[PDB]
């Protein structure tokens, strides 16, 4: 015959070896693939979709779960008051878990790209005012007050003019490794922060509700990426 | 700069464990030295939720068989793995004539011989396997039942007229290949209760993710 | 002889002795297609990049040697220490200049080399059984620097006899007095922390001991003047 | 006239022994018939000093596994070698589900089958493995700790639900390939005390090499 | 199938076989190599670097180890006196062990090329005098006196004129095998010798120290080479 020497790894089964195997049904002609709308090809398509960010992830009472989707603003809040705050940690617990992006980050170990949060005011049409939305890069501590946050990368939002506004998070990178307990977790540290302060108070004419809610929607830019498939889940197929 | 890992195929590759057959000598479990395993890709826990991200899918499966005694030992015993396509009759006994029906692909291998491995095509008579079906097949118990999603059955048994001399354990791995998916949908956020429907616990309805004290504290 | 100036800093130095461009590379900047192309990293030119003249150390017969860490030495000093601290990332090249002032009646030889990732190792208890880690005053001495205690092994278990394998230059009193070295940014990453990681350390040790007859000045001032080259920063705080 | 032997690759080739697992039957050592080995290339004594000649390096490793009983005997026992990439969780027990996580490459082989052999890539998220780090990760005990130099862990165990019938010994060899190095540095002339830092004995500070009587006598 | 006959060596594990093996992580794209200064490609680059030769390898007293790096010359030494001597044995014990060349020779079995020692006078600028540096090829016994050494390949060095001087060792070859004790060592025999004599005495004006030191620096020419990787060391990774 033809001279050969078998090399180590012969007869082994690698769960990730993508070789070919013998077709059980050689003659079978599987029913032809026809056209179906919205085919997905690469998960990052999904990551660029706006999902509702449960910033108000505080109520747990079963019947108030719908409340996590929206946080509110009211007349009672005085100028300068801090409305709300959260981090730019897509994969870690908290707000991002609600977004689709967040859930997909979970099947991966590393990632990086620019994010993008959009805020939607759902209050009465007659209401007006200004909100200051500031981003404090990783490391920078949550600004003491409105004015100090006013010096950072911020955006004055007048929902009297535009009902929507989108903020871009320049960058977030879950790359810095951590071996705490005895379980190694490739964690953030890049917990960028997004604060939101009442630049002015909530103003309304008689006849309009003195409270309104807002909805956070997030997605990642086209420069987003992920690495290291890592299947992990609390939800599994029950016996 | 590359995004090869975030592709469908990349996401669904890897041969996972989806089945495990027990063929004890003395036992309540599979007393006739044989077993029938209808192909369930949910066999790998993590799987269900991953696929249930899409409404429709299509793919081929590469099956690899790992057999040994409970302590993971290797012994001189020959085995028959029979694949009964959907529509074909599974063996009711250790001597059912199904074992000899040519139209049921079968493969033989010694425990010593390395893993058995074969590819199985996209069976379904439909254009795609569909994880969700909002109807019934021409209050009911036939709701959400898309049967045309059957891949077939795998019948395993010791070769020979007589019971095997050793207690055996077969493990079935399955790598999904050539995957195509359509219509993406919300990631299951509640615990699964049944293999058939999406029913959940209406008392234990938990918030998608970790909660906190105030919306002003981190 | 002539004097060069970079802003408000004016040093009197010799025409142009032999300079040592470490590893044959010149401290350059970093292009747009990098890791952070969004947060366009601002590059200081004005005051940030000029002549800093560190507290002169006095050479003695008994002197063992000195070493400074980078960029540590400057993160304390002036408007550069300003950027290094309140900024997230840093990359910078360096022009280092070392000079002595001694009469033709003094003798000595100082090896002056730069060593990337200079990791200090203490004595470890003495007998070898204590896992004592070098302090913070030993790991990042600042602008005063720090004195070796075991020059022969460069306080780290390595022969100094082989330090020449690094960008070095000699200062033999009977021939020259000033030594100059150009250092490029050297690290496994494009950018990094300016307060946590010390890309390198400047080493200056007396290989031939200082000597003189009674009556001549007993200490030879060594003056380190240095200037940042193509320094960049990103992410203000 | 040729200088092929003085190249980096030539210098660092050769598969050296860097690991040895003991899986006794009765013993204090690895009582659960399994073991976890975080990849340490210093495992080959001679190694440390050779690599510590350079500041930065980069390379691929070819691992070859040699398993037998203490007397170097071969027996019919099957084994599982699992590679858990850095960031992946190592198995805490002989039944940890990690053993079945597809994302942890695993390879199976019988003791009879010749050595197992696989290549592992340049892991590090950094552009190069760096033997020296003059700082801390964002007096301390975190000094000189460049963690992004982890290659991963190798988990070994007898296949099967039950303990193996034989006492086993696995040896791990590692050939370094495709090597690139930067910034050369002084050859360690003092004895090593710890695997982490360059600390030495401040009493036992010996002269690099053999001494003599006078500088005029040979 | 395709006819084959397995040949001896089948299934063997050669620790030096540089074949290929299966990649554990087929999809993994390792972080790109970026540019880093001073990459080394072939060890002989290092061998051509000047390292301090501890000619004065006599003091062992821990705090006088820095003294090995430099030897001295003084007024007290009379004309003709032998200042110092040593061999051209890069790989063997003694002076060369301090040089980087020496340490690298240790990881190899054979070698050959021209060497090169450079001497640096570090005395006061006011001092002057002459030193005779002679090389006695392998076999030739250390010259009796200055005059006899004066007839051999020598160099008169006036550190009154030039503070440095470099000597070239034409050739050294560790090729002659030796099986002494019961341990075979490919040894020198080519112990070329370098002697150094006070041609004139050390002259100095009032005010200048009556002693000065000198530093030896060695490296090998571009014609250097090494053969037979041989890992050997006294320093190893401790338990």
């Amino acid at each position: 015959g033809f001279p050969t020497e078998l090399k180590p790894g012969t007869n082994q089964f690698l769960t990730t070896d993508d070789g070919v195997s013998a077709p059980i049904l050689p003659n079978f002609h599987p029913t032809p693939c026809i056209h179906i709308p919205g085919e997905v090809r690469n998960l990052l398509e999904l990551c660029q979709v706006e999902t509702i960010l449960e910033v108000n992830n505080v109520p747990t009472n079963a019947t108030s779960l719908m409340e996590r989707l929206r946080f509110p603003v009211s007349a009672q809040a005085g100028k300068g008051e801090l409305c709300a705050v959260f981090r730019a940690d897509p994969g870690r617990n908290g707000p991002w878990q609600s977004t689709l992006l967040g859930q997909l980050c979970g099947y991966y170990t590393q990632w990086s790209g620019s994010l993008e949060v959009t805020f939607m005011f759902t209050g009465s049409f007659m209401a007006t005012g200004k909100m200051l939305i500031a981003y404090t890069p990783p490391g920078g501590p949550l600004p003491k007050d409105r004015a100090t946050a006013m010096l950072g990368t911020h955006v004055i939002w007048d929902f009297g003019l535009q009902s929507s506004v989108t903020l871009v998070i320049p960058w977030i990178s879950n790359t810095h490794y951590r071996a705490h307990a005895r379980d190694g977790v490739f964690d953030y540290y890049t917990t960028g922060l997004v604060s939101i302060w009442y630049q002015t108070n909530y103003v309304v004419p008689i006849g309009a509700p003195n409270t309104a809610y807002i909805i956070a929607l997030a997605a990642a830019q086209k420069n987003f990426t992920m690495k290291l498939c890592k299947d992990a889940s609390d939800i599994l197929q029950t016996g | 700069h590359s995004t090869a890992e975030t592709t469908l195929d990349s996401f669904f590759s890897r041969a996972g464990l989806v089945g495990e057959i027990d063929l004890p000598l003395k036992g309540t479990t599979n007393p006739n030295g044989y077993a029938n395993w209808d192909i369930d890709i949910t066999g790998y826990a993590q799987m269900r939720r991953k696929v249930e991200l899409f409404t429709y899918m299509r793919f081929d499966a590469e099956f690899t068989f790992v057999a040994c005694t409970p302590t993971g030992e290797v012994v001189p015993q020959l085995l028959q793995y029979m694949f009964v396509p959907p529509g074909a009759p599974k063996p009711d006994s250790r001597e059912s004539l199904a074992w000899q029906t040519a139209t049921n692909p079968s493969v033989f291998v010694k425990l010593s011989d390395p893993p058995a491995q074969v590819s199985v095509p996209f069976m379904s008579p439909a254009s795609a396997y569909q994880w969700f079906y909002d109807g019934y097949p021409t209050k009911d118990l036939e709701y959400g039942a898309m049967p045309n999603n059957m891949m077939g059955t795998f019948s395993v048994r010791t070769v020979g007229t007589s019971k095997s001399k050793y207690p055996l354990v077969v493990r079935i791995y399955m790598r999904m290949k050539h995957v195509r998916a359509w219509i993406p949908r919300p990631m299951r956020n509640q615990n699964y209760l049944f293999k058939a429907n999406p029913n959940y616990a209406g008392n234990s309805i938990k918030p998608t993710g970790a909660s906190r004290t105030a919306i002003t504290t981190l | 002889v002539a004097q060069l100036t970079i802003g408000n800093s004016t040093i009197t130095t010799q025409e142009a002795a032999n300079i040592i461009v470490g590893y044959g590379e010149w401290p350059s900047y970093c292009s747009d297609s990098d890791a952070t192309a969004v947060d366009k990293p601002t590059r200081p030119d004005v005051s940030v990049n000029r002549f800093y003249t560190l507290d002169t150390k006095l050479w003695e017969k008994s002197s063992k040697g000195w070493y400074w860490k980078f960029p540590d030495v400057l993160t304390e000093t002036g408007v550069f220490g300003q950027n290094a601290q309140f900024h997230y990332l840093y990359r910078s090249g360096f022009c280092i200049h070392v000079q002595c002032n001694a009469s033709k009646f003094h003798q000595g030889a100082l090896l002056v080399a730069v060593l990337p990732e200079y990791v200090i190792g203490t004595v470890a208890g003495g007998t070898g059984t204590e896992d004592t880690h070098p302090p913070y005053k030993q790991t990042q001495p600042g602008a005063d620097g720090f004195e070796l205690q075991h020059p022969y092994v460069l306080d780290a278990g390595i022969p100094i006899s082989q330090l020449t394998v690094c960008p070095h230059q000699w200062i033999n009193l009977r021939t020259n007095n000033c030594a100059t070295i150009i250092v490029p940014y050297i690290n496994a990453l494009p950018f990094d922390s300016a307060l946590n990681h010390c890309n390198f350390g400047l080493l200056v040790v007396p290989i031939s001991p200082l000597d003189y007859d009674q009556g001549a000045t007993p200490v030879i001032p060594i003056t380190i003047t240095l200037a940042p080259m193509c320094s960049e920063f990103a992410g203000l705080r």
